[PDB]
RNA sequence: GUAGGUCAGCAUCAGUUUUCGGGGGCGGAAAAAGAAUAAGGGAAGGUGGCUGUUUAUAGCCCUUGUUGUAAUACGUCCACUGGGGACUGAGGACUGCGGCUUGCCAAGGAUGCUGACAUAAUGGU
RNA sequence: UCUAGUGGGCCAUUUUUGGUAAGCAGAACUGGCGAUGCGGGAUGAACCGAACGUGAGGUUAAGGUGCCGGAAUGUACGCUCAUCAGACACCAGAAAAGGUGUUAGUUCGAACUAGCCCUGAAAAUGGAUGGCGCUUAAGCGUACUACCCAUACCUCACCGUCUGGGUUA
RNA sequence: CCAAGACGUUGCAUUCUUCGAUGUCGGCUCUUCCUAUCAUACCGAAUUCGGUAAGCGU
RNA sequence: UAUGUAUAAAAAUAGAGGUAACUCUCCUGUAUCGUAGAAGAUGGGCGAUGGUUGAACGGAAGUGUUUUGACUUGUCCAUGAAAUUCCAGAAUCCAUUGCAUACGACUUUAA
């Protein structure tokens, strides 16, 4: 079963944010074997989604997306920051998202 | 300072490995495990000679270089020729009554200034009592002879009299080996 | 770096406060934690203060029933779930499912002893503690505050680890021979140039 | 997705490639350079293949300029068997003659256009190089 | 132990721009500082901290606060090159590197190689 | 990061001084314009020239002519206190007279609290001689010096599978 | 053919901005160093030799010459240049200021090439 | 020119008077609060930063980056072990004098001298460096980078106000 | 703290809230906390003076 | 909420771990196990005699561990894919009891 997932697993762990208010247009991203803003560097401007599923037929689908983009590097520890067409919702903290391996320059 | 060394040279003693800092000193008279997680000191062997080197450290550490120093060659004493305290009764008017019971891992104490309890005290492991109104505390671990004298000592304590006239107690005369 | 589905911890050697750190992080992402051997965990200072802070702790009640005051857990996997709850937004539905993603046990029982069991260096004592600084376990530190079963614990822990030493002698007794079958294959040398 | 291909041409904006339809069976068609990961593989001598004819017009589709569209039975038009016109048959089976002989001789290639690329635990692919 | 700091102690850095080098411990500056030395180019003597290198096992014989040319001529004659090769850490860490470097075409070949060579699975019974 | 700066500096000419004298005085500053600031701060403390009735003649950049050789530097300071009563000398060993007063600095702050404000470096000076060298500099000077190497504390890389070695 | 709904992708540009890389000029003790190679001086935390000594069967320190118009680091500058990502597209014939060679142009604010869906898809409550 | 409201103020910096002292009474200069949101100091009318049309992007201030919590369990050198340590200005409090505690200094082993720790230190519901916790710190002193983010700054769109320039086609 | 327990020295009224009202002594009753300890326990000195100590009683 | 849902010694850290007083390893997992095939088709030739899948042990929470018809990419070869033509049988009530009881409840009894 291991000949697919042409994309790298990613968490969503909070909106942008200061001490006491949240900006939920942007989203921090922590991308897995990301560790520095070095690394983040590769991931600027791929294009990222949230995967979930509902009991309603869209379109004869049980999966529906929201798409995004990774906009740039948060932090050092190579944290992105990840604008969505739809603001991700809170209750994504802790959730996973796609990040694929396109738009491509490698 | 960056290098604090004492050196020792071993005896005919068997095995005296420090598998996890803990010295397993088996010798002629038996075996005394004892642990030197207690303080941070490369001791190195090799041929006949121990090291006990420190590196990097302050007086405060360093002091106890000479304490593992003596203790080694404690322990080495003990399981070489074991340790014997002589220990006298001194008794003004009631005479003091000593039993051993098991082969003297347990002491019991009567007639200690004419009160009528008995004091029963079990000795650590390692130590043996003997009768010679002497006692004679024999053993391989010197921590363990003291120690049962200090407990003995300590339990024969004269309590709200004059010190200065009731010189009743059990005081350590001779400390030696076997 | 890498998350996985469960994460088996290995609580020996491990700090209380940094491993909590790591661990209310790793849930608050979404991760699921298991940590074992919550007995074997230290704090660094000596016995006998860590003892008075949790009697300090342990004074903590209403005048009107202290049956609604704080309750004061005993056990080690216990003290260790109280750390993390004050690290993690407990009053907070985030906080609350960060909690139940945490399974804090004392010694390796059987859902976890046939699993691997990861470590922290970021909470190792030895990684962590300058030698020569006094520290405590939280398993000694539990029994003298009212945990009583330290003695069970202990005695089930070495059933588990002789049953553990007979698994890889097993296992070492396999890879013995699939690394003499090794070099045999004459493409283990030509995969040289590989890296492999 | 997944799929080795072998870069024929570049188009106005994409690159006309296929995979050789026999290893693979990706046909010919314009990849937009952005949905490419270009490998380190040896290259496959494409200079014997016409590529002149694979342009814009070539894969342009069929104009539509009005909103009705599908049907059970458009469905079952269009396919391989239909819509496909031989002479796209006979470009494919051109394309694969001047291609397989490359990737016959040079050895392991073959089998790795027919494999899918995919990533596996641990693959990171900022550090990992194609 | 098998490691000390001292002057002729060949050294391994691995934090900077000179991670993955050798080097040898020309001159002890204090417990946190060394003045070390390379015969290769692309390394010069430099005072470096002692918490960016690993102490390697090698030691040369290297007299004390030697200049480049010296320390390169007793590199070269106690043929300390191919002494830190010969040790299996040396040889874990080449292959590493060339593992890294290893393209998508090299990870297939791998693949079918070590799939060959795991098909074996023929153990006596 | 500290720098060694000559500051030379002399009042403006008058009717009284026509020809004034020129001052040097070797200081560590971070850049150019505290080292001006310091030259005129010990100017003025000592010989009646302010910033303004003076001008610095001429600014230099020292950098070390051998910064590849181990030395030993000697440092006499003045320290204030909440007492304000100390002068002290200080030894360090390393390879540039910059990293000397650099070192000199964070020890003095960790050992005693003083700030830059506080300390006045009076003069460093190269110590050649063995014999003329503080204990632990001489025994860092000891031919024989080796030692084991201390702690420390060896991307993200949490949730390690294997118990360290730390050996 | 012409123009036209909704939503996307890419290219070529403009505005704004972030992040990496290369090349070159210049400045300082016309860096300090260092390497290599000729003088002389001194010695050690004293090597071979025999605790004491002066490069030998290790070497080091100081000065000078040289290789030298040395390199690098740092500073500064280029109306020198290569990438990656992000947000924005206000205006609505023509004028203007410019570059090129009259047409062209990245020059007084986005167009071009496509695809999917024409849907509750976008959007609203 | 006509007219409104106001004619109880309060706080801080610094100077200063009455007072045993006071979250006390009284003044001087300035800045504020009152009349003012926002970022920060856990929390607060005057403290720090910054003063506000509706938005998008970028960047900062004060302050922070172990977890709660956005952001380095960063770098460098030390100091500290506290049997109820310490942890950020205002600020929410402790002194003399000692302490075989310890680390450095000064001058002839002795005295001194400093920095941290301990002692001096002592209440009444259970509870507060904000909490959890923290000991080669996540404490303190210094140094150097990266990072986080305000309604402040910068570019842009839009609204309104004011100001200036055109307009008999 | 100091040496000649002296001398010294360092420490443990205002009118801000309430006058469209907060019921204003003591006793009785009852529970809890505090330690600056009267008794009890256990230690240290020379019954007396001390240290730990608020468990228990007063 | 998955996308490979892959990995079980214990210990010390101024030491360990083996193989055979010996000697090698350590200096983390960027490692091993795996990974090829219409989301993985239909055939064939060599080669291997393996590989993956549909009674006993384990009580700490044993959710298991072990044991004993398919599917072949070990290695070659031949068809097929497209136009998805550029991202998407009990209890209770009724009754009864008084060891209980404000009322509920509790203790009994009742075919």
């Amino acid at each position: 079963a291991q000949g697919h997932r042409l994309y790298v697993k990613a968490k969503h762990l909070s909106f942008q944010r200061s001490k006491h208010v949240i900006h939920p247009g942007t989203s921090i991203v922590k991308i897995e074997g990301c560790d520095s803003k070095e690394e983040a560097q590769f991931y600027l401007g791929k294009r990222v989604c949230y995967v979930y599923k509902s009991s309603k037929a869209v379109r004869g689908s049980k999966i529906r997306v929201i798409w995004g983009t990774i906009a740039r590097p948060h932090g050092n520890s190579g944290a992105v920051r990840a604008r969505f067409v739809h603001n991700l919702p809170a209750k994504t903290f802790g959730s996973s998202l796609r990040v694929m391996l396109y738009p491509s320059n490698i | 300072d960056i290098y604090k060394d004492e050196t020792l040279t071993i005896p005919k003693g068997v095995t005296v490995d420090i598998k996890a800092r803990n010295v397993t000193v088996t010798g002629p008279r038996g075996t005394l495990k004892q642990n030197l997680r207690h303080v941070d000191i490369e001791m190195k062997k090799q041929g006949n000679t121990i090291k006990f080197i420190v590196w990097h450290g302050s007086r405060k550490h360093n002091a106890c270089i000479r304490s593992v120093y003596s203790i080694i060659n404690n322990m080495i004493i003990g399981v070489t020729q074991g340790f014997r305290y002589k220990m006298r009764l001194v008794y003004a008017h009631f005479p003091i009554n000593i039993n051993l019971t098991e082969n003297g891992t347990v002491v019991e104490i009567r007639n200690f200034l004419g009160e009528r309890i008995t004091r029963v005290i079990k000795c650590l492991p390692g130590v043996t009592v003997s009768i010679s109104d002497e006692i004679i505390l024999e053993g391989n671990s010197l921590e363990n002879v003291s120690q049962s004298a200090a407990n003995i000592k300590q339990i024969c304590n004269v309590r709200n009299k004059d010190i200065r006239k009731f010189l009743d107690g059990i005081y350590v005369s001779e400390r030696g080996n076997i | 770096s890498e998350f996985q589905k469960v994460v088996v911890i290995d609580a020996k050697g491990h700090l209380l406060g940094r491993l909590a750190s790591v661990v209310a992080k790793q849930l608050l992402g979404g991760q699921k934690v298991v940590v074992v051997r919550c007995e074997e965990l230290n704090i660094s200072g000596h016995f006998f203060r860590n003892k008075l802070k949790y009697l300090a702790y342990l004074r903590k009640a209403c005048r009107y029933n202290p049956s609604r005051g704080a309750f004061h857990f005993r056990a080690p996997s216990r003290i260790f779930q109280k750390a993390v709850r004050g690290m993690l937004p407990h009053k907070t539905a985030r906080g609350q499912a960060a909690l139940e993603h945490l399974q804090a046990v004392e010694g390796i029982p059987p859902p976890f002893d046939k699993q691997k069991r990861v470590v922290v260096p970021a909470a190792l004592r030895v990684l962590r503690l300058k030698p020569g600084r006094k520290y405590c376990t939280v398993g000694r530190l539990s029994s003298e505050v009212g945990w009583k079963y330290n003695d069970i614990v202990a005695k089930l822990e070495e059933r588990r680890k002789v049953k553990s030493a007979a698994f890889y002698q097993a296992k070492l007794a396999k890879q013995k021979k699939i690394a003499s079958a090794k070099e045999a294959s004459p493409v283990n040398q030509k995969l040289s140039q590989f890296g492999y | 997705r997944g799929k080795r291909v072998v870069v024929l041409s570049q188009l106005e904006d994409t690159l006309v490639v296929t995979g050789p339809y026999k290893v693979n069976g990706v046909p010919i068609r314009r990849v937009n350079h952005r949905y490419v990961i270009a490998t380190s593989a040896p290259k496959i001598d494409v200079s014997g293949v016409s590529v002149e004819k694979f342009t814009k017009a070539y894969f342009a589709k069929q104009k539509r300029s009005g909103p009705v569209k599908k049907d059970e039975a458009f469905f079952a038009e269009n396919a391989p068997k239909n819509a496909l016109p031989a002479e796209r048959i006979a470009d494919q089976k051109a394309v694969d003659a001047k291609l397989l002989p490359a990737i016959k001789a040079i050895p392991n290639m073959k089998e790795y256009l027919a494999a899918s690329f995919a990533l596996s635990n641990g693959d990171r692919p900022h550090l990992m190089k194609f | 132990f098998k490691r000390y700091v001292e002057v002729g102690r060949v050294v391994l850095v691995t934090k900077g721009e000179y991670t993955g080098k050798l080097a040898v411990i020309v001159d002890i500056v204090d417990h946190k500082r060394a003045l070390i030395d390379s015969p290769c180019s692309e390394f010069p003597r430099q005072v470096i901290r002692y918490g960016s290198v690993v102490l390697t096992h090698i030691v040369m014989k290297l007299p004390r606060g030697a200049r480049s040319g010296i320390v390169a001529k007793k590199w070269k004659a106690q043929d300390v090159c191919n002494k830190w090769a010969s040790s299996a850490w040396a040889k874990k860490l080449e292959a590493k590197k060339v593992r890294s470097q290893l393209n998508d075409f090299d990870r297939f070949a791998v693949m079918r190689l070590k799939k060959q060579r795991r098909e074996q699975v023929n153990v006596a019974v | 990061a500290l720098k060694e700066y000559q500051v030379v500096g002399r009042k403006v000419p008058t009717e009284h001084e026509p020809v004034p004298k020129l001052f040097r005085m070797r200081l560590f500053a971070p850049n150019e314009s505290v080292a001006k600031s310091r030259y005129w701060y010990f100017l003025k403390m000592i010989n009646k020239v302010k910033k303004a009735t003076g001008e610095i003649v001429a600014i230099n950049e020292i950098s070390e002519p051998k910064p590849l050789k181990a030395k030993v530097f000697g440092i006499w300071i003045r320290y204030d206190s909440r007492s304000g009563t100390h002068n002290m000398y200080k030894e360090f060993r390393d390879t540039t007279r910059v990293g000397a007063v650099e070192a000199m600095y964070a020890d003095m702050a960790a050992r005693h609290r003083a700030r830059f404000r506080s300390i006045r470096i009076l003069k460093v000076v190269e110590v050649e001689k063995k014999e003329d060298v503080r204990n632990y500099v001489k025994q860092l000077l000891n031919p024989h010096l080796k030692f084991p190497l201390p702690h420390r504390r060896t991307g993200k890389k949490v949730f390690a599978p294997h118990r360290p070695s730390t050996f």
